């Protein structure tokens, strides 16, 4: 029979057991705990390294900040 | 003594492998399958009668 | 055309109906049958309104979970029920028929702002005036309001979310708490 | 806000009224709730914004939660009891 | 770091076992302990009563509510110092009071729940927090579910919060169907005048208020409170009174308010005189927290209360707690236990308590004086600094009806005295066991608060003085 | 602002724009050839429709009844620009917005008579597409080359225009 | 007027058709996966076997609610049909908010299984209805939860939008343990028999169940694999065609249906496919397969997959 | 081999949806005029699209093309009212 | 009158058609349950409400770039630790009286 070692009584022989016997828990929180932890370590890598981001979208009409020097033209 | 997990020839990931992707499933989904593309076994009654011997009563 | 006028109104008196029908029914499961009516008589003042994304909502969520949970607290448990009999309810209708001129007319109140008492409940009535609808071309990429929620939720009002985090948190605890009796 | 002070007014007299059965007081206090958003969200439409929405997009989940919570405690009361009685708890 | 506790501890109390439900409170209450002495330096940020709007208008963090959000923290120690300890090492001491698995769960989940409404600004934080605080308590309720009484309890405060629940959001939206905003700021005097507000802001205040017991509709808690076990009870007491009262009293929307001096006056009357013919200790001290509750509708009627709100509530906290705990001792000395989940019931039952030890009467003499307002006791200048801003402020009618509601609760707090020094003729003259240390410990230091804060009163005004003005 | 109701009901007004305001040349076009033609209608009226805006913003509340001097002579530019393209590329405008037509208007599905439209207007009417905002070492989404997103049918006519502009060497 | 009472007349003609030639389908290859010949014909009087023992099963005995339910899941299982899609922009009626709808429906479905254990009722019947509503719901949250992390890709309730944004890739190629999941989630909403126990007037359940088990085929389509999309065939139209004709809008209609209905085709033998290979659950593997061991990988893929559209830049917009 | 008596229902059940599929867009581009559907309307696009059936004349989404409006083309512009909403 | 209301309001129709061909053409003529039944209703709605607290995210994912990505994992991951305590707590597993508790006999 395959009993609980702990995790705190080898923690790297407890991942290798839970792998094994219960994968249901660990190839799924293993799927999810590699999003957050990779968001942290693989995102400064790529803005260096592959293509920095991107400009933004706008999302009104642009208003500058001028102060209306006089147009001429399309009178009448 | 039964082999406990770590006295097991395959590792956790090749185990897992069959695990999720259901490999055994897909096996027997095949025999099926392979069952489905040969001739039956069906016979007519009204106009075939099955295999008899003389000695029938 | 102008068939197609009263439909808000229509409505109103389906849901007074309604309701008359859930609190006068026969069979506890009557009433949920009339109380699904309800939520779905609503939905359809919710489209009619000009919110068609809350109407499908009110499906997903209230003839959604809290019907299929309520349809399967009444299958698995028996609950004894008499019926709306003259001689036990009809000491109650004197004070009914108090509440309810009191409290709909005070219910009518309180959207007025003038101090004299009869002009506040005369602006409840008094309103049969047609808004003119005018097209600004302003807004360019279809933010309907599905996307303002998830903006606001998200950005401005984002402690609302995580508290409520905390609230399903305690909605999935609570059970457990009672319903297991551990060892 | 007639549809939602109707609903309201009305499932609090048919919560107040009762005195057949428990599960007449859990609907009537639902649609209480119902009521509430009748008259929010018609005050969302009127006054062109979502923050009335967002309370209701709120005190959906909290109604939600709210019936959750309070059918276990009915199974809590019904686990040590036989049979809900009829006049109440 | 509430929830720094709540999140860790959930997944902490998830694996643990029955056996370690102890130990696990015990832990919590170091936590709590190191939390309010490691962390207590943020009273410098105000100095001038600055008051900081955190989370984008949604949260309020001054200082009024810095001192809540203290003392909620100091009296849950002394509540969690209860269920975390061992009152004697017996058999029937370890039947009864057992603390159930998810009760530590439920404890802080109720003090998230009460602090984001005394820290709270908006009406949604306001509506989500008393949805959590209400949840909290229909289940710190029914955790002890093999009950008769508790599992009644809990379906009847369910029904009544349920409704006024649905009253307070119904008053929510209509001050948003009268005006834009939901903060309680847009109205900034200006609006009063001129906008008929009165009606809304009323029933914002009753909402709340009807969920605390005022006295039209006393007499479900009153069932409650004596339905639940005796130490629920004393959770469920304390929290929401104080959590909901320091929110009305902070942000004050019901001033000159005729309805609530009406049911101030009628809260005084009903509680005092509803006391005086009752057998149960659990009622009799139900309505004495009636009619404490009751000092507070008025100054909720006031403006500017907020030394008289604060030195009462901190009083009351205090000798409440203090009180509970003195009746959780003297259960070992009466002849007579029922009821495994609530032992005495009676107050007949705690008779010539001053025959089997004197100090824990001393102790009670020194809480009663308290409550009935004994001027070298801190109870006493509670109820002055009452009556200083009630008179302050043109409420003299209030100050008489005041004056008689005190007096006629003074006959039903004397009572627990008049029962507890008499002659019993059975007499201990050794008992074998003797109480925990920590948990004696911490009455004697509520007692020695109770009868010298007096002393320290002078530094608490001047105190005041620069961190509130 | 806001979307339609329950039940409304459409009225028009038979009246008359009354004393001081002149009558205007008003745009006549529909979704499509406006939707072809707004990358040069906005590089040409690029100050007047900043002029216009800007007016509106100063005037707050004023508003629609400052302004109509203005509004005035973005309506005429934006006809001034789309006159000049009728009279200049009418055949390959045409073949750009009868693409257009379909592919719900789409742009995505239409980069083909696009770019034979780009090559007359910037020839004739010297008018160019650009992007504003497109920071650099970012390709404009209109140039490259194999997309990914590319449209169900590509359409008969452009198909043989572009062909036959290859052949030409035009393009 | 005329214009569309046509068009929803071919429609509901077409999906009523197919629904009933479904139930000779099934009989038909579950003879051949076991060597027998089954019916003994599926023509266009293949019809009247389907429609003879429809007929025949209304003369059975049965012993006011006993009326709604049958009906109230018929017509659940049949206002579905709007929403999908059958090629580019062709709804029966277009919506904004189409996979709300969709998801609300399936929402609805659940009702007929809870009012069908009161009819006839014992103590354990009800029982057995009350395991059967259960399992529906436990399943319906992990559709609900995929579908989401479909639209994950979208960011539009739009259905149409999803299979032109599909243009490029099908969602069910990265995505591939999701078509499995779903797939297996999808015989879970209906009650196929790897995972029937709960099983083992009639007539509106029976033209029900197949009626969902085609249209949550259809919810597969559109979704996880190309919904009416199969390549892209933009050069050998410039070699058929010469303009815009009704011929050239039928032969692409056409070929748009016919790879929509491919889809639904292989989808639907499958679940004929996966019937007969396997014996059926104990209801606590139902329950257990579900929530313990399912369900935590999805909140794993779900976790996984915004943190990969963060990684770069890869948010899509509206 | 092959059996052709097991694939016959699925061989009409995909052809039933193929005769649909094909009908329906035919029905579409003849409802239209010969030009293909909108499938995603923004509400900046329906906006557009009442302003074209403003401008043709009467007909859904002809995709007319001028210079100038014509004359009545400034005074057929309407406004929308709307009931109380209550 | 669009083409998608004569599809809701005509399968009414078709559903009492083929009801009222039923009705001419027929026929006619408490225990205690387990806990874990219950619960897995129960404690059903707060993972499927959940969900729509989900669904303004997923719409509205572009706009909130960075930061309401943030909001939503530190949401998902307070519902985690709630999902690993009743996973933790064997909460829907039911359970029964088949072992002999596999007590060694002993003697004397
Ligand atoms: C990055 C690197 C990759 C990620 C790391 C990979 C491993 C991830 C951790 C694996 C989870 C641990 C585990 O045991 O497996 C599953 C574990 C099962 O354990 P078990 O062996 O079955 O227990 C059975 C035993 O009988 C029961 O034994 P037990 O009774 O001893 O209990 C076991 C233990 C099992 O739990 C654990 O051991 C996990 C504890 C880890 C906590 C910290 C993890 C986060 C680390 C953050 C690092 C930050 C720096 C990052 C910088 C990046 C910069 C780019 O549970 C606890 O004791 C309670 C949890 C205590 C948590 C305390 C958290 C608060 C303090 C830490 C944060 C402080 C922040 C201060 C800021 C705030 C200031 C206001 O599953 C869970 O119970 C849920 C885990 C919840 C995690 C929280
Ligand atoms: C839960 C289920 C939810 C149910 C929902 C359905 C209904 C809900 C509404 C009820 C909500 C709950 C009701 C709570 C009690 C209402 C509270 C209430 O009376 O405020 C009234 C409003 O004066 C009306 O104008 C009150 C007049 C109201 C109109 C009377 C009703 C008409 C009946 C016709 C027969 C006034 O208060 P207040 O003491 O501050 O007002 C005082 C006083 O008016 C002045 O003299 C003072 O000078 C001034 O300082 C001011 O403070
Ligand atoms: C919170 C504390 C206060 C609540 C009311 C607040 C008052 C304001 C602040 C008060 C400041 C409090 C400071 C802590 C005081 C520290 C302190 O005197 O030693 C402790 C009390 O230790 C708490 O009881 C510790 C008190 C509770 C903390 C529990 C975790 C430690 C005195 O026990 P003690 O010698 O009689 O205990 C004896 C002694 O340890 C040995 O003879 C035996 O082993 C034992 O059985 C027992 O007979
Ligand atoms: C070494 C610790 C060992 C473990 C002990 C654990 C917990 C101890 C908890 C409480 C002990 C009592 C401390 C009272 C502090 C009051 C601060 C204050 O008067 O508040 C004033 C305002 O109050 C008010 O409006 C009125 C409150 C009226 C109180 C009525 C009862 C008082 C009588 C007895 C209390 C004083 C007894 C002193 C005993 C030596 C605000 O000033 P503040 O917020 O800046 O003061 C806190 C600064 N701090 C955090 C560094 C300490
Ligand atoms: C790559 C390195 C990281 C891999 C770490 C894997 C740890 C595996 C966790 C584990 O051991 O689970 C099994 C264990 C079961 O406990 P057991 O002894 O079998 O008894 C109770 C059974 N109910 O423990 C359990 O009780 C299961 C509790 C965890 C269940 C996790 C599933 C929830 C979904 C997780 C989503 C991912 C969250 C990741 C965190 C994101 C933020 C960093
Ligand atoms: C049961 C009633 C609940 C109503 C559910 C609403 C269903 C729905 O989603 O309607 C959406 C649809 C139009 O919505 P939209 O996405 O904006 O369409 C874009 C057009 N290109 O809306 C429509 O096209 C028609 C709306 C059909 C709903 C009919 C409800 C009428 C209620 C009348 C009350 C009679 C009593
Ligand atoms: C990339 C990193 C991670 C790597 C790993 C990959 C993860 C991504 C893959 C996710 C997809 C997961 C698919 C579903 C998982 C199924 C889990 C399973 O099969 O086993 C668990 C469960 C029994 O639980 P347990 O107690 O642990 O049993 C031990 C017996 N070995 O078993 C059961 O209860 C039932 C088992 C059968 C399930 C029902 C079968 C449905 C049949 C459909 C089969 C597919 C048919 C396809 C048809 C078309 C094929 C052409």
């Amino acid at each position: 029979i395959n009993a609980n070692p702990g995790f705190w009584n080898g923690p790297f022989r407890y991942l290798r057991w839970s792998a094994h016997n219960r994968p249901h828990l660990f190839f799924a929180f293993a799927i999810g705990i590699a999003g957050p932890v990779a968001a942290l370590t693989l995102t400064p890598l790529r803005r260096k390294y592959l293509y920095p981001d991107h400009s933004p979208l706008p999302q009104s009409y642009p208003l500058p900040q001028r102060a209306r020097e006089g147009l001429t033209g399309f009178d009448d | 003594r039964p082999a406990t997990w770590e006295e097991s020839e395959e590792g956790a990931l090749s185990k897992a492998t069959k695990y999720f992707l259901l490999a055994e499933m897909f096996r027997g989904l095949y025999v099926v399958l392979e069952q489905f593309f040969r001739a039956p076994y069906t016979i007519y009654y009204p106009f075939e009668k099955g295999p008899v011997s003389p000695r029938f009563r | 055309m102008y068939l197609t006028y009263y439909f808000i109104e229509i409505t109103i008196f389906l849901a007074i109906l309604c309701t008359i029908f859930i609190i006068s029914a026969k069979n506890p499961m009557v009433s949920i049958l009339y109380m699904i009516a309800l939520f779905v008589i609503a939905a359809m003042y919710l489209y009619l309104i000009g919110l068609g994304i809350f109407s499908l909502l009110y499906i997903m969520i209230y003839i959604g979970a809290i019907a299929v949970l309520f349809l399967f607290i009444i299958t698995l448990l028996d609950i004894n029920s008499t019926e709306l009999s003259v001689k036990s309810n009809i000491r109650d209708l004197p004070l009914v028929l108090i509440s309810l001129i009191v409290l709909t007319i005070s219910g009518l109140m309180i959207y007025s702002n003038d101090s004299i008492l009869i002009n506040k409940l005369l602006e409840a009535f008094g309103n049969d005036y047609n808004t003119i609808i005018t097209q600004d071309w302003f807004n360019i990429e279809n933010t309907t309001l599905l996307t303002t929620i998830g903006n606001v939720l998200l950005t401005n009002n984002a402690f609302i979310l995580l508290v409520l985090a905390i609230v399903l948190l305690l909605g999935i605890i609570g059970p457990i708490s009672i319903t297991m009796k551990h060892k | 806000m007639f549809i939602g002070t109707i609903i309201l007014v009305l499932s609090f007299l048919g919560f107040v009224f009762n005195r057949r059965n428990i599960i007449l007081a859990f609907i009537c206090l639902e649609t209480m709730l119902l009521g509430i958003n009748l008259i929010l969200l018609r005050n969302s439409v009127l006054f062109d914004d979502i923050s009335g929405s967002l309370f209701a997009i709120v005190i959906i989940i909290l109604a939600g939660v709210e019936s959750a919570i309070g059918l276990s405690l009915l199974v809590s009361y019904y686990r040590l009891r036989g049979v809900i009685n009829s006049y109440g708890i | 770091m509430l929830i720094l506790a709540i999140i860790s501890l959930i997944t902490f109390v998830s694996m643990s076992k029955l056996s370690d439900n102890r130990a696990i409170i015990r832990l919590i209450n170091i936590y709590l302990i190191l939390v309010l002495v490691l962390d207590s330096f943020l009273y410098l940020l105000f100095l001038n009563n600055q008051t900081y709007t955190v989370m984008g208008e949604l949260l309020i963090f001054n200082s009024f509510t810095f001192y809540i959000d203290m003392l909620i923290y100091f009296i849950m120690i002394v509540i969690s110092s209860l269920y975390g300890y061992n009152l004697y090492n017996n058999n029937l001491y370890k039947t009864l009071f057992e603390p159930k698995k998810e009760l530590i769960i439920l404890f802080l989940i109720n003090i998230l729940g009460a602090l984001l409404i005394v820290h709270s600004n908006d009406f949604i934080t306001l509506f989500v927090a008393i949805e959590l605080q209400s949840y909290s308590i229909y289940l710190i309720t029914a955790i002890y579910n093999s009950s008769y009484k508790a599992s009644k309890a809990s379906m009847l405060y369910f029904f009544m919060g349920g409704i006024l629940s649905i009253l307070i959001a119904y008053s929510i939206n209509t001050y948003y169907s009268v005006l834009n905003s939901y903060t309680l700021h847009s109205l900034d005097s200006l609006i009063i005048n001129t906008l008929d507000l009165n009606l809304i802001l009323i029933a914002l205040s009753l909402g709340l208020l009807f969920k605390i017991g005022i006295a039209p509709l006393h007499k479900w808690l009153i069932s409650i409170y004596e339905n639940t076990p005796i130490l629920i009870t004393i959770y469920i007491s304390l929290i929401p009174k104080i959590s909901i009262l320091s929110y009305l009293v902070l942000s004050n929307i019901s001033i000159n308010s005729l309805v609530i001096s009406i049911l101030a006056i009628l809260t005084l009357l009903v509680g005092s005189v509803g006391g005086l013919l009752q057998i149960k200790i659990k009622r009799l001290l139900a309505f004495s927290g009636l009619t404490n509750a009751g000092y507070m509708m008025l100054l909720l009627l006031l403006n500017n209360n907020e030394f008289s709100y604060l030195y009462y509530i901190t009083q009351y906290s205090i000798s409440h707690l203090a009180i509970f705990m003195i009746i959780i001792f003297s259960i070992y000395y009466i002849n007579y236990i029922n009821n495994q989940y609530n032992p005495i019931i009676y107050v007949n039952q705690l008779k010539g308590l001053i025959h089997d030890n004197a100090y824990l009467v001393l102790s009670m003499a020194i809480v009663v004086f308290s409550f009935i307002g004994i001027p070298p006791l801190l109870g006493f200048f509670g109820k002055l600094n009452i009556l200083m801003s009630i008179l302050n402020n043109g409420y003299y009618f209030i100050s008489i009806v005041l004056i008689v509601a005190s007096l006629i609760s003074a006959l039903y707090y004397l009572y627990l005295l008049n029962v507890s020094i008499q002659d019993k003729n059975n007499i201990l003259i050794n008992s074998n066991e003797t109480v925990s240390s920590v948990l004696s410990y911490i009455l004697s230091s509520l007692i020695i608060l109770i009868t010298f804060g007096f002393i320290y009163n002078s530094l608490i005004i001047d105190i005041f003085n620069v961190y509130f003005n | 602002p806001r979307e339609a109701a329950a039940h409304w009901v459409p009225f028009e007004d038979k009246a008359n724009m009354p004393d001081n305001v002149p009558d205007v040349v008003e745009v006549g076009a529909t979704s499509a050839p406006l939707l072809s033609a707004s990358y040069f209608i906005g590089a040409k009226c690029k100050p007047y429709n900043d002029d216009f805006m800007l007016c509106r913003e100063e005037s707050q509340g004023s508003g629609a009844i400052d302004c109509l001097k203005e509004g005035r002579r973005v309506t005429r530019c934006a006809v001034s620009v789309i006159e000049d393209i009728n009279k200049s590329c009418l055949d390959e405008f045409r073949l750009h917005w009868q693409c257009l037509e379909q592919n719900n208007h789409q742009l995505s599905g239409c980069r083909k008579a696009e770019a034979l439209l780009n090559k007359c207007v910037f020839t004739k009417l010297n008018l160019e597409k650009k992007i504003p905002g497109l920071r650099p070492d970012e390709e404009p989404v209109f140039l490259k080359k194999d997309p990914w997103i590319k449209p169900a049918v590509d359409d008969f006519k452009s198909v043989r225009a572009y062909a036959e502009a290859k052949k030409n060497g035009t393009l | 007027m005329i214009i569309n009472i046509v068009e929803i007349l071919i429609f509901l003609v077409c999906v009523l058709f197919s629904v009933a030639y479904l139930t000779v389908a099934e009989r038909k290859t579950l003879a051949y996966m076991q060597r027998r010949l089954g019916p003994n014909f599926v023509g266009y009087y293949g019809l009247l076997q389907a429609f003879a023992d429809a007929v025949k099963l209304l003369l059975k005995e049965i012993v006011i609610i006993l009326v709604i339910s049958p009906l109230i899941t018929l017509i659940t299982a049949l206002i579905g049909w709007v929403v999908i899609p059958l090629g580019p922009g062709i709804t029966l009626g277009e919506l904004n908010l189409g996979i709300l709808f969709s998801l609300a429906i399936g929402s609805l479905g659940v009702f007929g299984s809870l009012l069908s254990g009161w009819s006839s009722n014992s103590k354990y019947s009800l029982l057995g209805s009350i395991r059967s509503t259960a399992q529906l719901i436990s399943y319906e949250l992990i559709l609900t939860s995929i579908f989401i992390i479909i639209i994950m890709f979208v960011s539009s309730l739009n259905i149409t939008t999803i299979i032109e944004t599909q243009r490029v890739v099908w969602y069910c190629i990265p995505l591939l343990p999701l078509l499995l999941i779903f797939f297996i989630a999808s015989v879970a909403e209906t009650a196929r028999p790897p995972f029937d126990l709960t099983e083992s007037p009639f007539v509106f359940f029976f033209l029900a169940e197949y009626s969902n088990i085609i249209l949550i085929s259809a919810f597969n389509g559109y979704l996880l694999l190309g919904g009416y999309l199969s390549f892209n065939y933009s050069y050998l139209f410039n070699i058929l065609f010469n303009d815009y004709s009704y011929v050239s809008f039928l032969f692409e209609g056409l070929i748009n249906s016919s790879a929509y209905a491919i889809k639904l085709v292989f989808l639907m033998f499958s679940f004929i496919w996966v019937r007969a290979a396997f014996p059926r659950f104990t209801y606590d593997n139902l329950i257990n397969f579900c929530w313990i061991i399912l369900l935590p990988l999805l909140f794993g893929i779900f976790l996984i997959i915004p943190s990969t559209l963060y990684i770069f830049d890869s948010f899509p917009t509206l | 081999a092959i059996p052709f008596e097991a694939l016959l229902p699925y061989g009409i059940i995909f052809g039933l949806l193929t005769a649909g599929g094909g009908a329906m867009q035919v029905l579409h581009v003849y409802r239209n005029g010969g030009v293909r559907d909108r499938f995603a309307i923004d509400q900046w696009d329906s906006q557009m699209m009442e302003r074209d059936l403003r401008l043709n004349g009467g007909q859904g989404r002809k995709q007319v093309d001028q210079a100038t409006a014509p004359e009545a083309f400034k005074h057929n512009h309407v406004w929308k009212s709307e009931r109380p909403l209550i | 009158m669009n083409t998608f209301i004569i599809f809701i309001i005509l399968i009414p129709i078709v559903g009492f058609a083929l009801l009222a061909v039923n009705i001419l053409l027929a026929v006619y003529k408490r225990l205690a349950f387990n806990a874990a039944f219950i619960l897995v209703a129960i404690l059903f709605l707060p993972f499927d409400l959940e969900i729509s607290t989900l669904l303004p995210y997923v719409m509205s994912i572009y706009l909130v770039s960075n930061y309401g990505f943030t909001i939503v994992l530190l949401f998902l991951l307070i519902l985690i630790i709630g999902f690993v305590y009743e996973i933790n707590t064997n909460a829907l597993k039911i359970n029964k009286h088949n072992k002999p508790n596999t007590d060694s006999l002993i003697y004397k």
